[PDB]
């Protein structure tokens, strides 16, 4: 249904991306032991299959399906951490505390992180020169129902306390229509997810006040509570003493 | 620590039954709550994991229920297979800890034991040492007792004893007890005797011999 | 097809240490780490330790704290349990198991075959074998009763066999005791037709591997 076009408004597929994918998934396979029976090529083949020859505006999750199966990876349920619009923070905590897990530090969140990537509809060509922009071109792009798959698994692995961290400076500390709040969220399995806590992390203002009442975080502690799941909400006002502490734990 | 009890210890059950034992946590442990199988002389056997879903390969009559600190493992049409020890272990919070186990074994009829008495050998004797054995054979249930007894003086703290596992083809035990005497203590009295208690004898019995007789 | 495969039994004087291996073989070895529990003779489970593949970080049961050592070596696909200071209570098998990861720490789904380590300030030597000779003290009516007493050896296991192997119907070989000396014993009978003993040998098989001890020992009557 979306207009046929060769010209898209968001950076093209990134440099060396076969090559990236492949040596990144080498590389996640010598950090994790348990991960020895990936086969890499197999990886980059499946997830080229997603998206190559098709336009990259009718992407689904089923495209992803070849590529979820051999990327499939039992996480910890209990060492989860999701973070929505403060990437750098959450992954900053995941290098100190090495044995919590974003997204990213799964195998295919690992794979993905910070690359982008299109093909063209009629050619098995990878677009390096433009990739659709979610806002301004479309929705179901290669990069996006990527996130939205690999999240939802993620998000419905999760048990006993998961933390999200949050960006307490944003007008929208907790946004519905981000990943977080349209996806991961509501695929927290009750019973199995004990408490969903909220780490509000506080910018540089001076008049420093108690964020957790915020009207987003009302919204998020009705979702999680019609879920039959607990609610806490954490004020980190110091983000730099935070991770210098986070050490100890 | 989290202290994990099981109930029944011991289950006598039939091919066909459903079995249903318990485990309970002293504390809550959500459904952090594991179960394995271990047979006499072999490694356990991992069944269910977080208190209700079944490892890869495990008998649909196998469930597992519970949540909080009360348990269940139940299998609806017990096998041949099946009768073992089961373990429940919580795996919540530090240290790991195990329930002390349900035997489930093969119910069948009262059967007394056959009570046999084996005076010390001659090549012992020669040694300086005497074991007098006294054989309990092939009894249903388990629970004896024995009782050595030397000119009818009760002995204690002379004597060992150890039991087979229930036999495939009868479902019966048998108990071994040896009294161990030196030679001089031996050649010292004359009347040993194995006093037994068991469910199918109505009143103990005793098996004795007079010593060069 | 995967399974853990550990090194084989021990036997260690007390003050001394054991290290027992534990390596995947025939199939994906996917588990996030791997957990040690033993058993001591006759009683149940007991957890000693784990250790995250990827990160070689441990937690520990505070009565092995500082006793114990769990190595899994990245570069490498054995595993290792090291207990130093052994004492005579430390005699048990010993297993390894793989926790798939759903949780951390989680419930195991695969198991070793177990180690025996036995702990003693005792020396091998080999049984001593007695006859439990068949009389009228042995005898229920047309059933007669005899065995073997295998007494005073060191270390486990000892195997009883009847007439090479022949005879395997109504043997019961007990469960070995441990006697205050340090050292097994162990019993072996067998019920056999009464009007058979004049007539039919009946030879018990004693085989202590250990010491290199074989012993066949006729019972017959007196």
């Amino acid at each position: 249904h979306h207009r046929w076009r060769q010209t898209w408004s968001g950076p093209g597929t990134t440099k060396r991306f076969p090559e990236t994918v492949l040596a990144r998934c080498v590389k996640y396979t010598e950090i994790h032991p348990e991960m020895r029976h990936v086969d890499c090529q197999s990886v980059w083949d499946a997830f080229k299959g997603a998206f190559i020859s098709k336009h990259p505006c009718d992407i689904t999750e089923e495209d992803y399906q070849p590529l979820m199966k051999l990327g499939t990876q039992t996480v910890p349920c209990n060492k989860i951490l999701l973070w929505s619009r403060i990437k750098d923070l959450a992954h900053q905590f995941t290098q100190v505390q090495r044995d919590m897990f974003t997204l990213e530090d799964t195998l295919l969140g690992y794979l993905a992180d910070d690359l982008t990537w299109c093909g063209e509809f009629a050619t098995s060509k990878i677009n390096y020169q433009s990739c659709p922009d979610w806002r301004k071109d479309c929705s179901n792009n290669p990069v996006s129902v990527f996130w939205k798959t690999v999240s939802r698994r993620f998000a419905e692995a999760a048990c006993d306390v998961v933390h999200v961290m949050l960006d307490g400076s944003r007008s929208k500390i907790f946004d519905k229509d981000s990943t977080f709040g349209s996806v991961e969220v509501h695929n927290l399995q009750p019973e199995k997810v004990q408490t969903l806590e909220a780490w509000v992390i506080h910018g540089g203002r001076e008049d420093s006040r108690d964020l957790c009442q915020d009207p987003t975080i009302k919204e998020l502690e009705s979702i999680i509570s019609k879920r039959n799941i607990q609610f806490s909400c954490k004020n980190i006002y110091r983000p730099d003493k935070f991770l210098q502490c986070v050490k100890n734990p | 620590d989290i202290q994990m009890t099981q109930s029944p210890s011991s289950l006598s059950a039939s091919v066909g039954d459903r079995v249903t034992i318990t485990c309970r946590a002293s504390q809550g442990i959500r459904s952090w709550l594991a179960w394995y199988q271990q047979k006499p002389e072999k490694a356990p056997k991992s069944l269910i994991y977080a208190a209700s879903s079944l490892q890869s390969g495990v008998p649909s009559r196998f469930s597992g229920s519970g949540s909080g600190t009360d348990f269940t493992l139940t299998i609806s049409s017990l096998q041949p297979e099946d009768f073992a020890t089961y373990y429940c272990q919580q795996y919540n919070s530090y240290p790991l800890t195990f329930g002390g186990g349900t035997k489930v074994e093969i119910k069948r009829t009262v059967a007394a034991p056959s009570v046999f008495i084996f005076p010390p050998s001659d090549e012992q004797l020669k040694s300086g040492t005497a074991s007098v054995v006294c054989l309990l054979n092939n009894f249903y249930p388990r629970e004896a007792k024995v009782q050595w007894k030397v000119d009818n003086a009760l002995q204690s703290g002379n004597s060992q004893e150890s039991v087979t596992e229930q036999d495939s083809k009868d479902s019966t035990y048998s108990l071994s007890s040896t009294l161990t005497l030196s030679k001089a203590d031996y050649e010292k009295h004359k009347v040993y005797a194995c006093e037994v208690t068991h469910q199918g004898l109505s009143s103990p019995v005793t098996k004795s011999f007079n010593r060069g007789e | 097809q995967v399974q853990l495969v550990q090194s084989g039994a021990e036997v260690k004087k007390p003050g001394s240490s054991v290290k027992v291996s534990c390596k995947a073989f025939g199939g994906t070895f996917s588990s996030y780490a791997i957990s040690w529990v033993r058993q001591a003779p006759g009683q149940g489970l007991e957890w000693m330790g784990r250790i995250i593949r990827f990160l070689g970080i441990a937690n520990y049961a505070q009565k092995f704290q500082g006793r114990v050592t769990l190595i899994a070596d990245k570069s490498t696909n054995t595993a290792y349990m090291e207990l130093s200071s052994l004492r005579s209570e430390d005699t048990a098998v010993y297993y390894c198991a793989g926790e798939p990861g759903e949780r951390d720490p989680d419930a195991v789904d695969i198991w070793g075959q177990g180690t025996m380590v036995t702990v003693s300030s005792a020396s091998t030597k080999g049984p001593s074998v007695f006859p439990l000779a068949p009389s009228s003290k042995s005898t229920s009516g047309g059933t007669a009763a005899l065995g073997c007493l295998v007494k005073d050896y060191f270390p486990e296991p000892v195997t009883v066999s009847w007439n090479s192997g022949a005879l395997t119907s109504g043997v019961h070989t007990f469960p070995a005791v441990l006697q205050s000396s340090g050292l097994y014993s162990l019993s072996s009978v067998v019920t056999v037709p009464s009007s058979s003993l004049g007539t039919q040998t009946y030879i018990c098989n004693v085989n202590h591997k250990p010491s290199n001890t074989k012993v066949d020992k006729r019972v017959e009557p007196k």
